[PDB]
């Protein structure tokens, strides 16, 4: 779906791609319990190598939003990834 | 004879049901009851043979020998195993379990029903494998100059009715036509986790796959002429039924300390 | 003539599509069956002039015709053990000759069993109750599964093995269903022994009960045999529980009317050994210049499992060394290797 | 007898010549499928198997209102027009459920409970005896009760006993199996549980030992397991959302209430709250007298005698007493009992109910 | 099967597998759910290393986030000698 969801992107630009919730998926465990919840870790992941894929352009803009903040993480990190933090 | 004629799908035949009638099982899942040429008998047909059977028509032509196997699904048969037991050292209680469990009843069938106690007819090897283990198993395989059929058991897991369940039929008795043979079954857990604990998921589509490993496996065995070895990472996560006295006799452990 | 004829006839037969395998569903009164098909879908079909509903029933297996729709032949039904795991043995071959040391349980076995389902009219007629479940607890796979098997083979009835966790399914009362289904078919299976399996081990049975669904199934069994002292006030089959901890166990559950009666399984003596090693080696060639009381004087910490172990492993160095005839050297060095096993941890 | 005669002559006609184009219709091979939904242009969708799905007009053998939502029923091979409706196939999936009618037991047999047997038949009982007593005076009498003691010492027995009177279906509910590990799993089986029982009334429903789907915590949702509190819900929305006046009627068993949310027993619907007594030695002889009615004994047994060495147990083991003493008969090869069966039998259990850790005294 | 037999013909090739952990986990709570799925994959892997298809001018590389669902037999030589990490 992420996959599409960025190949209509690029072909869309000038775009926001607003995502709703960043914790629904952005769990992903950190035990052996990711096993189970691969799915949330997976799609997650695919954004980022993807974001991170391509830099020095601002085709697609892909914008996040949590109801309340409990994910952070040192993946999220790069510039052509989750470059931006506001509060 | 003549009528019928190719191009033609392949069946597996089922069972007689009678002079000149047969329940067939076609390989895409789908079973069908049929008639069968009064050129091919009752002694010229097994429930577990290959037959040839019409495409539209559907009764049976001719007959054909076992030799099909998958390779999307990915079934190998293995001539040429040319590893031995100096390819690997230092695991000597575990060389003497396997050699007495693996090739004496192949070997020397008549000893046992001689002495007229039971032979083993299943291992079980546990334990993490390609430590050296898998070695043993091709190298006795290579020795005995019994043929290596390596068998993925996780690629059987197959997500309907159609391939998987077929491909377990043809396995062993394809097997037990170019005996001797080793059939070594890597990780069997897949087609073998299911309740324990009331927390394991999904199992069904699996189901009907333990049952026909269940038929083939007491099915032979009995003229000790093919053997069977199980191998899987843990051993926690099998059913009884394949662990039972009768057909699991053997429990070699991969040794620790 | 007739030889040139019947050619000609399988001729002409042979240009049929064929039919379909297909399960019947439910028998209907309106000369019609509910099949489902295995290659197609589910069809209703109004079967064939030659026959009545009366003359099939439901769960047959058949052959339906794909050009007419009748059943042109029913072959079997769908056999007993079935869903995740379940074992159905028809005919027991356990017997008290197959075990031995069994003098302490055979009084005990034959009156909380067998007296009661072999004469109903003797229960009745002292006024007696027929007891609701009976728990055996001993020392693990010994032979108490065995045991359980012998008296089946007796009392004459299928000994049914339920594995508690496989009556575990992930879906909406489908397990629920399992679970109702299975005192269905021991109730039209009657007399039956049903054996609750997994709350013992042999040692190839995983799972001795645990804190999820083997106690709980355990409580369901309780449940029914009260019922059927109720309604219908027959009850003719019987729930043998096994287990090897107290801590499956609740006082409730010991309550008389829920388990009657609690029998405790053999523990291992010197002399028991001898008679089980006796009966299994009077199968196989062993020496007559053996002497079953060194043997079993030798085994100290071994059940009835391990007295198998030992004649096993005994016949594999004979016929590693070639012969077909034990003796006592290689039953006393069988026996030292079994021993070392019961020393770890 | 002249009345079907003069009705026979026309109708015989007419329903040939009926049966006859019904036949042309029906005519093999038809598919099963299941109705999806009824649209209000008065079409409706069905969901074929074999993967055709159309909104067709129905043919007659059943009427639009006759048939529902997710219905089982007949379809046509070309066009799936839904000719007429079947009944579900390929194994309906229902939950554990245990079915008695009129289950063996009055409190004849059990008296002695005489104080909770009033209790139980005013509430349950009387209600069930008067159905459109119910529908007339509206109001709600008890719907449900609670019985709290221990299982087949009366708590069993009594909603055995009541549901023989009424001719009630008695529904036999194992807690437990509600306790499957995943979910939306336990919530959809409970509503599967009242669904059947509202269908089929009248019904006593009896829920067997709730405390393992239950535990109150101090919350009403918590860090712990998820499934036993989602269970524990829908129970609770269950009683305090659909009321009945005498159709469907409660009976809710656990051992001890106090495990229990005070907004799971709702006054309102549970008004009835039946604890258990002690036997006093005048009860002793009673429950003893019915249960020896059905043996066959020796004269030199004395029911006072054995009564009074009795001393603080209750009915169980005086029912564990008569099987007991009749074993060491039936051992004797005798269908009589004597005097001494039962003097072993009375001692043996009372040693063993009768454990002593000095908690009593003071 | 088909992504190394073609590494083999087309050699050298590196097989660049994100997340195996999702197709080389080993549980944690021994469910089955896709999770057979996660077997059949695994299985696939070890078969072609421990056979006598031939890896050594054909080039594996596995990246998984935290090491806690690979086997012992992963471990051994052969299959994964090198194990680089990051600080």
């Amino acid at each position: 779906l992420v996959r599409d969801a960025f190949a209509l992107a690029k072909e869309k630009a000038p775009t926001i791609i607003f995502i709703d919730e960043l914790d629904a998926i952005g769990t992903k465990r950190f035990d052996s319990e990711k096993s189970g919840d691969r799915e949330v870790q997976r799609t997650m992941l695919e954004l980022l190598n993807q974001l991170d894929g391509f830099s020095s352009d601002d085709r697609v803009k892909v914008l996040a939003a949590t109801n309340r903040v409990d994910v952070l993480d040192p993946a999220l990190l790069r510039s052509g990834r989750l470059d931006r933090k506001i509060e | 004879k003549r009528i019928q004629s190719v191009p033609l799908v392949i069946g597996q035949f089922l069972e007689p049901i009678d002079q000149n009638t047969g329940i067939v099982s076609s390989t895409t899942g789908m079973s069908y009851v049929v008639r069968i040429l009064s050129t091919l008998d009752r002694e010229l047909l097994k429930p577990s043979m290959s037959v040839a059977l019409h495409r539209h028509s559907n009764a049976l032509v001719d007959i054909l020998p076992p030799d099909s196997d998958s390779s999307i699904s990915v079934m190998g048969e293995n001539e040429k195993p040319d590893v031995t037991y100096a390819d690997v050292g230092g695991l000597d209680m575990q060389k003497q379990e396997i050699r007495e469990a693996v090739e004496l009843p192949l070997v020397q069938a008549d000893l046992y029903e001689q002495i007229g106690i039971d032979p083993p007819r299943g291992v079980l090897l546990y334990g993490p494998p390609g430590t050296g283990k898998t070695m043993l198993v091709k190298a006795v395989a290579n020795s005995t100059k019994a043929a290596f059929i390596r068998v993925n058991g996780s690629e059987f897991v197959h997500k309907y009715l159609g391939e998987g369940p077929r491909m377990v039929r043809d396995v062993f008795r394809l097997a037990r036509e170019n005996a001797p043979s080793i059939i070594f079954i890597d990780e069997v857990d897949s087609i073998a986790t299911k309740r324990f604990d009331a927390q394991t998921g999904s199992d069904r589509e699996v189901q009907r796959i333990l049952i026909e490993l269940l038929t083939q496996m007491d099915g032979f065995d009995q003229s000790t002429n093919v053997k069977v070895i199980m191998a899987t990472n843990r051993a926690d996560t099998l059913d009884p039924a394949l662990l039972r006295p009768g057909r699991l006799d053997r429990k070699i452990e991969f040794p620790s300390l | 003539n007739d030889k040139v004829r019947f050619i000609k006839d399988e001729l002409r037969l042979l240009q049929e599509p064929g039919s379909y395998v297909g399960e019947v569903i439910k028998i209907v009164s309106d000369k019609k069956v509910l099949v489902k098909v295995q290659p197609e879908g589910k069809y209703i079909v109004d079967v064939a002039k030659d026959i009545n509903v009366k003359d099939l029933k439901a769960s047959q297996r058949v052959c339906l015709r794909s050009d007419s729709y009748m059943l042109h032949k029913v072959l079997e039904n769908k056999a007993d053990p079935l869903v995740s795991l379940m074992m159905v043995e028809k005919v027991p071959d356990s017997t008290y000759d197959m075990v031995g040391g069994l003098t302490k349980q055979i009084k005990e076995i034959k009156e909380v069993i067998e007296l009661p389902v072999k004469h109903p009219e003797l229960f009745e007629s002292l006024g007696i109750a027929q007891p609701k479940g009976v728990i055996l607890y001993g020392p693990p796979g010994t032979g108490k599964t065995l045991l359980a098997r012998a008296v089946a083979h007796h009392t004459d009835c299928k000994f049914i093995r339920v594995s508690g966790a496989e009556l575990v399914q992930k879906y909406i009362g489908e397990g629920s269903r399992m679970v109702r289904e299975l005192f269905v078919m021991a109730r039209e299976h009657a007399p039956s022994i049903i054996f609750m399996d997994e709350i013992d081990s042999i040692g190839s049975t995983r799972v001795e009960g645990s804190g999820g669904g083997d106690s709980e199934v355990q409580r369901t069994m309780l449940e029914l045999l009260n019922q059927l002292d109720g309604f219908e006030t027959s009850k003719n089959i019987k729930i043998i529980m096994a287990t090897n901890r107290l801590d499956i166990l609740d006082p409730a559950l010991l309550r008389p009317g829920r388990i009657d009666r609690k029998i405790e399984f053999p523990p291992p003596s010197v002399a028991a050994r001898a008679e089980i090693l006796r009966i299994h080696s009077r199968k196989m060639n062993l020496t007559r210049g053996i002497n079953l009381r060194k043997v079993a004087e030798k085994m100290n910490g071994c059940s009835g499992a391990d007295v198998k172990g030992v004649c096993t492993e005994a016949g594999m160095y004979a016929l590693r060394e070639r012969r077909i005839h034990v003796t006592q050297e290689d039953f006393e060095l069988a026996v030292g290797k079994v021993m070392n096993k019961n020393q770890e941890t | 007898f002249v009345s079907n005669s003069e009705i026979l002559k026309p109708f015989e006609k007419k329903q040939e010549e009926e049966k006859k184009q019904l036949e042309e219709i029906r005519g093999n091979p038809l598919s099963i499928g299941t109705l999806e939904e009824i649209i209000d242009d008065d079409h409706a969708i069905v969901t074929s198997p074999t993967m055709p799905d159309y909104y067709v007009s129905i043919l007659s053998f059943v009427d639009k209102e006759l048939l529902e939502p997710g219905c089982s029923v007949l379809l046509h091979h070309k066009t799936m027009s839904i000719v007429g409706v079947l009944q579900d196939d390929a194994d309906p999936m229902v939950s554990v459920m245990k079915m008695d009618k009129s289950p063996t037991e009055s409190y004849s047999d059990i008296g002695g409970l005489e104080s909770q047997i009033q209790e139980i038949k005013e509430s349950v009982e009387l209600p069930l005896t008067h159905p459109e007593l119910y529908e007339e005076m509206g109001i709600k009498p008890p719907k449900g009760v609670i019985l709290y003691g221990a299982p087949g010492t009366g708590k069993t027995l009594l909603a055995k006993a009541v549901a023989n009177q009424t001719s009630a279906t008695f529904l036999r509910i194992v807690g437990s199996e509600l306790i499957q590990k995943y979910l939306g799993d336990g919530p959809r089986l409970c509503r599967q549980i009242f669904k059947v029982a509202g269908e089929n009334a009248p019904s006593i429903v009896f829920i067997d030992e709730i405390d393992a789907i239950g535990t109150k915590r101090y919350d009403s949702n918590s860090g712990g397991e998820r499934e036993i509190q989602r269970t524990m819900l829908e129970l609770l929305n269950q009683l305090d959302g659909f009321d009945d006046r005498g159709d469907v009627k409660v009976i809710m068993a656990t051992n001890k209430i106090e495990t229990l949310d005070p907004a799971l027993i709702r006054p309102g619907r549970i008004d009835r709250k039946i604890l258990f007594e002690n036997p006093d030695l005048s009860t002793k002889k009673k429950i003893l007298g019915i249960h020896t009615s059905k043996m066959n004994l020796s004269e030199d047994v004395n029911l006072e005698t054995l009564v009074t060495t009795k001393d603080d147990l209750s009915g169980a083991d005086i029912q564990a007493m008569c099987t007991e003493a009749g074993l060491l008969a039936l051992r004797e090869r005798r269908m009589q009992v004597t005097a001494e069966d039962f003097k072993q039998a009375k001692e043996r259990v009372m040693k063993n109910k009768v454990e002593e850790n000095l908690e009593g005294l003071y | 099967r088909e992504m190394f037999a073609y590494a083999k013909e087309h050699e050298p090739c590196i097989i660049f597998m994100d997340e195996v952990d999702a197709i080389g986990g080993r549980r944690f709570s021994e469910g089955t759910s896709a999770d057979r799925e996660i077997q059949r994959t695994l299985m696939e892997l070890l078969t072609q290393m421990d056979g006598f298809d031939n890896l050594g001018q054909t080039k594996i590389i596995m990246a998984t986030n935290r090491p806690d669902t690979l086997d012992p037999a992963l471990l051994r030589p052969g299959r994964l000698d090198r194990k680089v990490e990051i600080p």
